[PDB]
RNA sequence: UGAAAUAGAACCUGAAACCGUGUGCGUACAAGCAGUAGGAGCCUCAAUUUAUUGGGGUGACUGCGUACCUUUUGUAUAAU
RNA sequence: GGCUCAAACUAGGAGCCGAAGCUGCGGAUUUGAAACUUGUUUUCAAGUGGUAGGGGAGCGUUGUGUAAGCCUGUGAAGGU
């Protein structure tokens, strides 16, 4: 290894995790991918 | 003492040693461009109107510089629809100095 | 030169003092003192006190001729507000603001 | 090169006199409205008054076709409940002769500060004489 | 790794408010009102960037109509005459000549009139 | 006194809302989401041989133009 | 508003206006295509309204290493 500065993970290795509800531009704002009023949009929903 | 020329999809009424900014051209700075398709030359009292081009008449311009214009903010918003987008724009221009209007 | 005096903390609303300050702004020292001594408003005793202190400062600290002075600037700012409680009917309580004012006066030739 | 405006200080309003004798009301009114707006001028800019002063004589002699002299109704509301009032073209010509042509032109001018300023250049008189020989209007058959 | 957001929030709100200068009342003072005022200004500017191209041609056409009627025919017949004469001069330059060079516009009208 | 006192004790820094004072321009015949696109005039700085540009403030007058969110088949909505 | 051999209607004809449609000019970008070939370069073709939603690429913030570094009273952070 050269240095603790120049260590890259090797493109494709990492990905940014998704963050719901952080504005219009991120693609996951407001509802956060959940849709509208319904059971599956709620805070403890699942598929059973 | 003036002419009408076509540059960048637009038309311009030009006089000598006039600084005119037009659309971006593929010419270097200080390079001299000759417009030999002028539309009209009005030299004092003589009016030469080309149909569509005044034959023989020409104007030489000098490419003073190239640059970006004023930044423009483009704002798009769809009310009640969770839609907003912004972007910036700066149009490219060239500055020409009219050198002469050949009849 | 400009000689200042400040009367930070007058127990009165700045709104109630600005009416008095508007009538002495720009006047000469003598005319301003006349207006203040014959005003029926409570803000005038505060403004007169601050003005007299500014004139004293100009005479003593700065050695200026008082006969040629004038109220060059005057403004009233809001001070610290005391907060109190006023009972109302049906077991309800309103907050009361006891406002104070800061008076700044600058005399000058 | 740019497109310049008329620069109000540089604009001149010319005086013209029009004889409204037997002419059609609206056919004359459109011409007058265009002249008051300044549309006949190559310096026309819609935010500047580039018009001309129009002095109309024989305003009580303007004509309407059909049966409009007796059927053209002029309504106004006075601001009071039931306060709707109506008058005829012929009654209004007898009573306030200039108001027929003034009303026709006001309808054809734009509705705003500039339009109010351009209607102020319409000087219309019943009779053959106008008190504006000092301005020397030029006779304009329009 | 607690993040306090005051500094970034301050400069974001300051950006919007600095773009809301000149606006009356709360529209240049309070962010909640100013931010939608700035968005609406942007929307108007976007629409008016098209409508300007729309409005200046209306101005040029009115000026050319005045100029052609000053010596001869109407705007519609003038434009037909230019098209027949193969004169490529645009309405912007035409209105400029009508407003600033009456003799040249007279000669230009004479060409269109000779072509019909 | 202190390096500093708009470090003076409610005392480091001292934002915003909110309230003043001063200067410049506009505003008392004109109807509406208060902007936008144009645009006269005035004021002010810098170059320039001297009103000609450029930057800044203001904005007469003209066109266009019924907030945002949510929820909806659909909202300027007098729906939240 | 106003309009009556219309500025109405019927039947033709010729001009013109008219949109963010199309063309012109300049620029960005998605996909695919011939190559010094990983945006190394020049182009070409077809595209680029968008809610729910799916996919892609980034910005900024706090903290750790890099860092006993680098910057900083010849003025850091913050504020304007």
């Amino acid at each position: 290894g050269l240095r603790l500065n120049e260590l890259s993970p090797g493109v494709g290795a990492k990905k940014t995790a998704q963050r719901r509800g952080r504005g219009i531009g991120s693609g996951l704002g407001k509802t956060g991918g959940r849709g509208v009023k319904g059971q599956k949009s709620r805070s403890g929903s699942s598929i059973r | 003492m003036y002419a009408v020329i076509k540059t960048g999809g637009k038309q311009h009424r030009v006089v000598v040693d006039e600084l005119l900014k037009v659309e971006l051209l593929k010419a270097e700075q200080g390079e001299t461009i000759t417009f030999n398709d002028v539309l009209m030359v009005v030299d004092g009292e003589t009016v030469k109107i080309g149909q569509p081009v005044v034959d023989g008449a020409s104007v030489e311009v000098e490419v003073i510089e190239h640059g970006r214009g004023e930044k423009i903010r483009i704002v798009k918003h769809n009310r009640r629809k969770h839609y907003h987008k912004e972007q910036g724009h700066r149009q490219w221009y060239t500055l020409l100095k009219i050198k002469a209007i050949n009849a | 030169m400009e000689v200042t005096a400040k009367l930070r903390g007058a127990a009165i609303s700045a709104q109630k003092v600005r009416l008095v300050a508007d009538e002495v702004r720009g006047k000469s020292i003598e005319r301003a003192l006349d207006i203040l001594t014959y005003s029926n408003k409570k803000g005038a005793v505060f403004v007169k006190k601050c003005l007299n202190s500014a004139i004293a400062n100009a005479e003593h600290n700065h050695g200026l001729d008082i006969d040629g002075l004038k109220v060059a600037t005057i403004y009233v700012d809001e001070g610290i507000t005391l907060k109190r409680i006023l009972p109302r009917a049906k077991g309800r309580a309103d907050r009361i603001s006891k406002r104070t004012c800061h008076i700044t006066i600058k005399v000058g030739e | 090169m740019k497109t310049l405006s008329a620069k109000p200080a540089e604009v001149t309003h010319d005086w013209f006199v029009v004889d409204a004798d037997g002419k059609t009301l609206g056919r004359l009114a459109t011409q007058i409205a265009s002249r008051l707006r300044g549309k006949h001028k190559t310096n026309y800019t819609p935010h500047v008054d580039t018009g001309d002063f129009i002095v109309v004589i024989n305003a009580e002699k303007i004509a309407v076709t059909g049966k409009k002299a007796q059927d053209k109704k002029y309504y106004r509301h006075s601001g009071y409940p039931g306060g709707i009032k109506e008058t005829n073209f012929t009654k209004l010509i007898a009573h306030k002769p200039e108001d027929v042509l003034h009303k026709a032109v006001k309808g054809m001018l734009p509705k705003g500060p500039l339009g109010y300023a351009m209607i102020k250049k319409l000087k219309l008189y019943a009779g053959t004489d106008h008190p504006h020989e000092a301005q020397q209007p030029k006779e304009l058959d329009i | 790794a607690r993040v306090k957001r005051g500094v970034q929030a301050n400069r974001r709100h300051k950006k919007i408010l600095k773009r809301a200068k000149g606006y009356y009342g709360a529209r240049s003072r309070v962010y909640r009102v100013a931010v939608q005022a700035v968005t609406k200004a942007g929307q108007y500017a976007y629409r008016d960037r098209r409508n300007k191209k729309r409005t200046f041609r209306r101005l040029w056409i009115a000026r050319i109509n005045a100029g052609a009627r000053l010596n001869g025919l109407s705007y519609s017949r003038f434009i037909n005459g230019m098209k027949k004469a193969n004169i490529t001069i645009d309405r912007r330059v035409l209105a400029d000549i009508a407003m600033h060079d009456a003799a040249t516009f007279g000669a230009l009208v004479e060409k269109a009139k000779a072509e019909l």
